[PDB]
């Protein structure tokens, strides 16, 4: 079958890596992160805005679409590429993710008593194929990583089953690529077995789910570990519902490709700003007189045009532009620090980029996460 | 301001203002339109976006009811409000309240005025005024003024008569300020008309403030709702008649189309754009046709009908939104209040609004206002 993948430098050191995925709105370098779509455009960011920041990939969500407008509607109107002028890629949820799962599917109760709402794996599949959306998520059976007990089995080998469902409906390969996500929870013998089993499947890419739900970080990075050194090397590996910088650059270092957060698109709307120093709080009257911008090396529009002071005035105020402008920067940020982190992939410097991007934002060493510390220093990165 | 007027047909001045700016090498075509923004910011509308749309004025309009409160910190800043808001480039004209949001009246004295914004009130005399404007710099400004004897309630002749002499007592100690700092001599002050409903203060403010050596002329107090009444505009033709033909006059609170055109018959020049701003706050687009609550100039784009249509907002429109997406789009966006449907609006209807501003000059030009003004009457 046809790779998507292909990588273009590897950190002798760690497990980082450097590539780009061929796809059929265009090829987007990895590592990559892939903002939120539907959390943009309610954030009033326009498509030529967010392609001018360079994203060349963003997610829709399934379930969203699914209450309005509708799979209908999306289908009449060209695909969700379309419906929201979308020229580059997409990738959408299955869409099950107030619902009890069974063996046919996650099942959606209507409001004050009505008629339910069935999602199986070809409800699913054919959901996705009308949003037409170049990656496409296999519907998995979640549970939550505080959980403990008899329904992580449950829930790993029905995610299987629901996997080969998948694929057995998924009728277009050629233009539609299908991802299978790793379930199993936090325990290692229950992952290692739908690591071993999904693994089996030919679908072009692995997602590692069940992750970054309130569990501890050092359960978080050891089942980030043992997932890419049982996943395909030649195929992507996407971890879902992981934003923050520090978990960005210790998950490359672990083997990750792929990334996707609502936290950049979120903060935007508290007045935080990232920065390489962690995040400013604009709307603290500390910067009600700082006349600089939020990052001179930053290339978005907001640092090339405004300082802190502006946005500070207008975060106290009515203006619905002072959350266009934080959300702009913000993906700015996050599209930026991956292209760094791939810069240094491919000019065999990450272990050195590694050590820069946490001495800024942390300081002394002594001061740096102790799970990331353990997670770096796990793939050969010391500080 | 080198005012040059191309020709005066049936009462309309077609001209341009020359010799404009820091650099005075800026023009402003009249009749037009300002660029209306809140707190320094167009609406919904990024330094970006803003760049999206076709034909935005040359000039500004700035409030100092939502800048007033930012007084300290623009006056540290020290370059002007323009290069602080990211603006450089444009005209800036302060007016002293918001058209939209103006605040409750009652809080005009001899002594001070006040503004409300985003903080609160912010009350000020004439000097705390002058040191606003210092630390703002505008191109112009609007002088203090006492436009309170223009209201819904029943206004007394006397109180029309204090709103004459109140605000050129406001202007001529503006003026002795102005005089006694470098950096406001190189701002203009504009002189506002007052005088309420009666014609002889309307008058006598007209002639009197004309006295003044002002660069302008605000004609304050002819808000109309649902539009400007008959005895309104009347008054305003009186006031016009006494000011000279070598100034620009504008108006506040008077921007639906069909207002403006019966404004522009009355000599007055330029005018608030604040009118596609309440069309797109309520979810709304302008329709109207110039070629050749909510009203029947535009769409609601929450009703249902607009579930599947998959055209532009208007056919053949030049917009980004029109050009790039469809009313079926903008419709999901205004049923999932997403804030991307006040972007997409915001810049059809200033881009249709801003268009409908140069049907009016080039049909100035062509002497066919009447006709551009009967198919604009004829959608109501
Ligand atoms: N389909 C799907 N989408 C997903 N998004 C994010 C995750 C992974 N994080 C979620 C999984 C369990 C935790 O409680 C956390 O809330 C995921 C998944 O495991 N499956
Ligand atoms: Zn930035
Ligand atoms: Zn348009």
């Amino acid at each position: 079958a046809p790779r998507i993948m292909r990588l273009v430098a590897e950190c002798s050191r760690s497990g980082a890596r450097a590539g780009e995925l061929r796809l059929p709105h265009g090829t987007v370098a990895t590592p990559v992160f892939m903002p939120v779509g539907t959390q943009a455009t309610m954030k009033g960011i326009t498509t030529e805005q967010l392609d001018s920041l360079g994203c060349r990939i963003c997610l829709g969500n399934t379930y969203h679409l699914g209450l309005r407008p509708g799979p209908e509607l999306i289908r009449k109107a060209q695909g969700l590429h379309g419906f929201m002028n979308w020229p580059h890629n997409l990738l959408t949820d299955s869409g099950g993710f107030l619902s009890e799962v069974t063996e046919e599917g996650v099942h959606f109760r209507s409001p004050y008593d009505g008629e339910e709402t069935l999602l199986s794996p070809e409800r699913s599949v054919e959901i996705q194929n009308a949003l037409g959306s170049d990656i496409i998520m296999q519907l998995d059976h979640v549970v939550s990583s505080t959980v403990t007990g008899p329904l992580v089995e449950e829930a790993m080998h029905r995610s299987v089953r629901w996997l080969d469902r998948c694929i057995a409906a998924h009728k277009h390969p050629d233009k539609q690529n299908l991802f299978a996500i790793i379930q199993g929870g936090l325990n290692a013998d229950l992952r290692t077995t739908c690591l071993k089993e999904m693994t089996k499947r030919d679908v072009p890419g692995f997602a590692i789910g069940g992750l970054s739900g309130g569990e501890s970080k050092a359960q978080f990075w050891k089942m980030v570990a043992l997932s890419t050194s049982m996943l395909p090397k030649d195929k992507p590996r996407y971890l879902m519902g992981v934003g923050y910088a520090t978990d960005l650059v210790v998950c490359v270092a672990l083997g990750c490709d792929m990334f996707d957060c609502v936290y950049p698109t979120r903060t935007a709307r508290f007045g935080s700003a990232l920065v390489p120093t962690g995040n400013l709080q604009l709307k603290k009257k500390q910067y009600a007189k700082d006349f600089s911008p939020i990052n001179p090396e930053c290339p978005c529009p907001t640092c090339q045009t405004h300082s802190r002071a502006f946005l500070h005035a207008l975060l106290h105020s009515d203006n619905t532009t002072a959350l266009h402008h934080l959300t702009v920067h913000n993906i700015a940020y996050q599209l930026q620090l991956l292209s760094a982190v791939r810069s240094s992939i491919l000019e065999q410097r990450f272990p050195d980029f590694v050590r820069n991007f946490m001495r800024t934002m942390y300081g002394d060493h002594s001061l740096c996460p102790a799970w990331a510390v353990e997670a770096l220093a796990s793939v050969g990165i010391m500080l | 301001p080198k005012l040059s007027l191309i020709k005066v047909v049936n009462g309309c001045r077609l001209g341009k203002i020359q010799n404009l700016g820091k650099a005075g090498d800026c023009t402003v075509d009249i009749p037009g339109c300002l660029l209306y923004t809140r707190t320094g910011s167009a609406p919904h509308l990024t330094h970006q976006t803003l760049r999206n749309i076709h034909g935005v004025p040359g000039i500004a309009q700035l409030t100092l009811s939502s800048l007033a409160e930012h007084h300290e910190v623009l006056a540290e800043y020290k370059k002007g409000v323009g290069s602080f808001i990211g603006m450089p480039e444009s005209l800036f004209y302060c007016s002293l309240h918001d058209p939209v949001t103006p605040g409750p009246a009652g809080y005009v004295t001899s002594k001070s005025v006040s503004v409300w914004g985003f903080g609160g009130r912010v009350e000020m005399t004439v000097s705390k005024f002058m040191a606003i404007q210092e630390a703002l710099q505008p191109d112009w400004f609007q002088c203090l003024s006492d436009g309170e004897a223009s209201c819904a309630e029943t206004t007394s002749i006397k109180r029309a008569r204090k709103s004459v002499d109140r605000s050129l007592l406001f202007l001529d100690s503006c003026l002795r300020l102005q005089e006694e700092s470098e950096v406001l001599q190189k701002s203009v002050i504009i002189g506002v008309i007052e005088g309420g409903d009666v014609m002889e203060e309307r008058l006598r403010s007209a002639r009197e403030t004309a006295k003044r050596p002002v660069g302008g002329f605000l004609l304050d107090g002819f808000q109309g709702d649902p539009a400007v009444t008959e005895t309104r505009l009347h008054l305003l033709s009186s006031v016009t008649a006494e000011l000279p033909e070598d100034k620009p006059r504008l108006i506040c609170g008077v921007s639906r189309p069909d207002e403006v055109l019966e404004c522009i018959e009355r000599g007055v020049d330029l005018f608030e754009s604040f009118f596609p701003y309440q069309v797109t706050e309520r979810g709304c687009a302008l329709t109207f046709t110039f070629d050749c609550e909510m009203t029947s100039f535009e769409i609601n784009l929450k009703e249902k009908k607009y579930q599947e249509d998959f055209d532009p907002l208007v056919r053949g429109c030049s917009c980004y939104c029109c050009k790039n997406h469809t009313r079926a789009y903008i419709h999901h966006l205004l049923m999932t209040n997403e804030l991307l449907a006040g972007v997409l609006l915001m810049m059809h209807n200033f881009e249709h609004y801003f268009g409908f501003f140069c049907s009016i000059r080039e049909a100035l030009k062509n002497d066919t206002l009447a006709q551009l003004k009967e198919l604009i009457c004829r959608q109501m």
